[PDB]
This record gives structure tokens, C-alpha cells and sequence, in this order.
């Protein structure tokens, strides 16, 4: 029943600094070092450092020294982790995980066996911009589409006829660029029904609770 | 300057089938050697130890073995939810690292993606901006390259890509490409061209449109 539980996810403008937090349940907090790894986009994990909580005693990647600060506090069951001059390759998942039992005494694996859910961090210096929805229409089954640019920040909630099409829809994973976030979404109906009968995708984008509609009509040009 | 090397970087299965994920040393490393399995929306789960030794209750299928330099985790049987990453870890010396990954995915057969272009809408060209839009759905196997063309020409800057994870009812793979310009550039040229390659065609697959 042991368990990590780290702080929410967070968004952060450059040069800024941050703080997460591990908090420990089910096993004695002092008896087992907390490691703390980056997980990048591309999936690379690295190891960042682990905290001795009986000994406030720390070892670190010689890559994150000047950038990461590892601390402890007994008293909460806690293991925090500072980021300083928070740039843009910053943004990352970071997860805490426990040193499993030693071997004998001073002697680990140095392999964790509990990990925490993670925690996102994304280092932007937009502010909540509701997005821009643009319908993409084409030039026996049709393709259509929407464009919702230039929002922030994620998620954004795409439906089809208010969730009547299901059915042949692909909403891509949202990237970031310039601060800000591009999605799009696909659906395909057969061409029987369009534009015969009315196509419309339903963009909700809570952070701004803007909420829109918009109507896929052919190009006439 | 000790590099971990996994290979392959994708393995391409179906249940039942046993494989068997490599994951090399530049230098001995003795039996330090961890594994991890990270399956998709989860954190990674440690599964053998020490080259060898599997963790509590890790199916007996996991099996490691290694020393030296070589280590090899092997999976007899696959079942449906040994799809994901798996990690090698050294405990060897400082810092630890990681090897890239390796991820374990569902075969299918061949499939050819359906491409769409979309020019930019008028309301969005109104506002001063011009994003033609190419989808490339459901094909496999996942490897792609899609360039983009304006005028019969390669342009690198203002693109942007997105990939849907394998789907799980016909387990293929999405994208959409996006390139992105000025109400200006978009009206300099006037041909616009969606181009990919993938294993189905020996010749690339293109999608395109002029203004008109």
C-alpha cells in the first residue's frame, strides 16, 4: 500500500522558478531515499538526483547541479524539488520514485520500485487565449475537418455533431509552438450525406469557457 | 561515458509471439542492470533487477538474463498488456542513466494511408493567416515522412506535425500536418503539395492543390 502522490500539474513563465512536492504514505519516510527523474516528450528518461530524508544528504546529476534543488521535510512526509531558470527545455513530465530495500547496509540497487503519477510542467508565457476555430473543407467518403489554433492552455474538448458522429473521427494530440497550441481533428462521412445534411465540430476550451460551433460548409470557389 | 543501447527502438508483434529486447553496454557494467516497463497514461514499472532477478509479482514470461556488456529481457507468450516502453537502467556508476526504449506493438498488415488537403479558409485568411492542412490517416506500419511542396519546392520552416497513437480497433496510425504562413507568402506561389513515403508505395504519395 505504499504511495507517492505528487503536486498538480503546472504552467510557468520563463526565467521563473518552481517547486514540486512528493508526499509519502505506507512506509517509513526516513528509512528509503527519494530519487526524482525528467521524462522528456521524446520519451528519454533522466535521472536528476535522490534525497537521503534521514540525512538531507544529496547526490544530483552532475547535468542538473545548478539547476535542481532536492529538500526533505520529516515532519510532512514530503520530498520537494526546486527548478530554477525555468527555460523552455524545462517542459517535461518529472516523477519522484522510491529506492528499493538495500542489499545490506550502505550497498543498493539503485533501481525504484515506487513511482509517483508524475507531474507536467510547461514552461510558456501565454496567457489563457481562448482558441481560433477554423473549418477545413474539402477542394465516396468525404473528409473534413477543423483547424483550432492558438489557444492556452491544453485541453480543448472536440466533438462531432455534438458527439451524434463518433464514428471515423481522429482528433490529433495538440503541439506546442510559440508559446502556443495548435490541434486538429478529422472526421469522415460518406459523401451521400455531405453537404446534404449538416456537419459541424463543437470546440470547448474550459480554461477561457469559451465554448464554439462551427458549421462545415463547402468552398464554393 | 557509458552508453546504453537498446535495439530494436520498435518491436512489432502479436500476442502469443516471444521477443526478446536488447540492451547494450559501451563498457562493462557488471549485473547493474535494471528493466523497466512504462505502458501508456502510466509510470514506469520496475520488473527485473540485477540483470536477472524479477521483482514480486512480475509474470514468470519476464525473463533476464545478461552480464558484462549484453543484456537481453525476454518475453515468452505475449499478452495483450506487455504492449508499451521498456527501459534498461545501469546502476553501474554515476549518474544513472537510461537506454532510449524500446516499444512493443500490435502487427497488423500493411495499410495504405488515405491523404486529404485542405487549403486555408477564408475566414482565417481575412485575419492575415494562411495554414494548409494535409491528414494522413489510418496506415501502417508507423513510419512516415511527409514533405511539403509550394510551387514544386521544399519548404522546411512553418510545419507542423502530430501522430495519434496506435488505435485500438484497427490498430493504425493517424497524422496531420500542418504548414503555416502569411496571407502574403500563401499568395506569392501558387501550387501546394502534401508528399509522403511509406512502405506501401515505392513512389511517394502525393496530395496537392493550386489556388484556383
Amino acid at each position: 500500500q505504499v504511495q507517492l502522490q505528487q503536486s498538480g500539474n503546472e504552467l510557468a513563465k520563463p526565467g521563473a522558478s518552481m517547486k514540486m512536492s512528493c508526499r509519502a504514505s505506507g512506509y517509513s519516510f526516513t528509512s528509503y531515499w527519494i530519487h526524482w527523474l525528467k521524462q522528456r516528450p521524446d520519451q528519454g528518461l533522466e535521472w536528476i538526483g535522490y534525497i537521503d530524508p534521514a540525512t538531507a544528504y544529496t547526490e544530483s546529476n552532475q547535468k542538473f547541479k545548478d539547476k535542481a534543488i532536492l529538500t526533505a521535510d520529516r515532519s510532512s512526509n514530503t520530498a520537494f524539488m526546486y527548478l530554477n531558470s525555468l527555460t523552455s527545455e524545462d517542459s517535461a513530465v518529472y516523477y519522484c520514485a522510491r529506492e528499493s530495500p538495500r542489499l545490506r547496509r550502505g550497498i543498493y540497487y539503485y533501481a525504484m520500485d515506487y513511482w509517483g503519477q508524475g507531474t507536467t510542467v510547461t514552461v510558456s508565457s501565454a496567457k489563457t487565449t481562448p482558441p481560433s476555430v477554423y473549418p477545413l473543407a474539402p477542394g465516396s467518403m468525404v473528409t473534413l475537418g477543423c483547424l483550432v489554433k492558438g489557444y492556452f492552455p491544453e485541453p480543448v474538448t472536440v466533438t462531432w455533431n455534438s458527439g451524434s458522429l463518433s464514428s471515423g473521427v481522429h482528433t490529433f494530440p495538440a503541439v506546442l509552438q510559440s508559446d502556443l497550441y495548435t490541434l486538429s481533428s478529422s472526421v469522415t462521412v460518406p459523401s451521400s450525406t455531405w453537404p446534404s445534411e449538416t456537419v459541424t465540430c463543437n470546440v470547448a476550451h474550459p480554461a477561457s469557457s469559451t465554448k464554439v460551433d462551427k458549421k462545415i460548409v463547402p468552398r464554393d470557389c | 561515458d557509458l552508453v546504453l543501447t537498446q535495439s530494436p527502438a520498435t518491436l512489432s508483434v502479436t500476442p502469443g509471439d516471444s521477443v526478446s529486447f536488447s540492451c547494450r553496454a559501451s563498457q562493462s557494467i557488471s549485473n547493474n542492470l535494471h528493466w523497466y516497463q512504462q505502458r501508456t497514461h502510466e509510470s514506469p514499472r520496475l520488473l527485473i533487477k540485477y540483470a536477472s532477478q524479477s521483482i514480486s509479482g512480475i509474470p514468470s514470461r519476464f525473463s533476464g538474463s545478461g552480464s558484462g556488456t549484453d543484456f537481453t529481457l525476454s518475453i515468452s507468450s505475449v499478452e495483450t498488456e506487455d504492449f508499451g516502453m521498456y527501459f534498461c537502467q545501469q546502476s553501474n556508476r554515476w549518474p544513472l542513466t537510461f537506454g532510449a526504449g524500446t516499444k512493443l506493438e500490435l502487427k497488423r498488415a500493411d495499410a495504405a494511408p488515405t491523404v486529404s488537403i485542405f487549403p486555408p479558409s477564408s475566414e482565417q485568411l481575412t485575419s492575415g493567416g494562411a495554414s494548409v492542412v494535409c491528414f494522413l490517416n489510418n496506415f501502417y506500419p508507423k513510419d512516415i515522412n511527409v514533405k511539403w511542396k509550394i510551387d514544386g519546392s521544399e519548404r522546411q520552416n512553418g510545419v507542423l506535425n502530430s501522430w495519434t497513437d496506435q488505435d485500438s480497433k484497427d490498430s493504425t496510425y493517424s497524422m496531420s500536418s500542418t504548414l503555416t504562413l502569411t496571407k502574403d507568402e500563401y499568395e506569392r506561389h501558387n501550387s501546394y503539395t502534401c508528399e509522403a513515403t511509406h512502405k506501401t508505395s515505392t513512389s511517394p504519395i502525393v496530395k496537392s492543390f493550386n489556388r484556383n
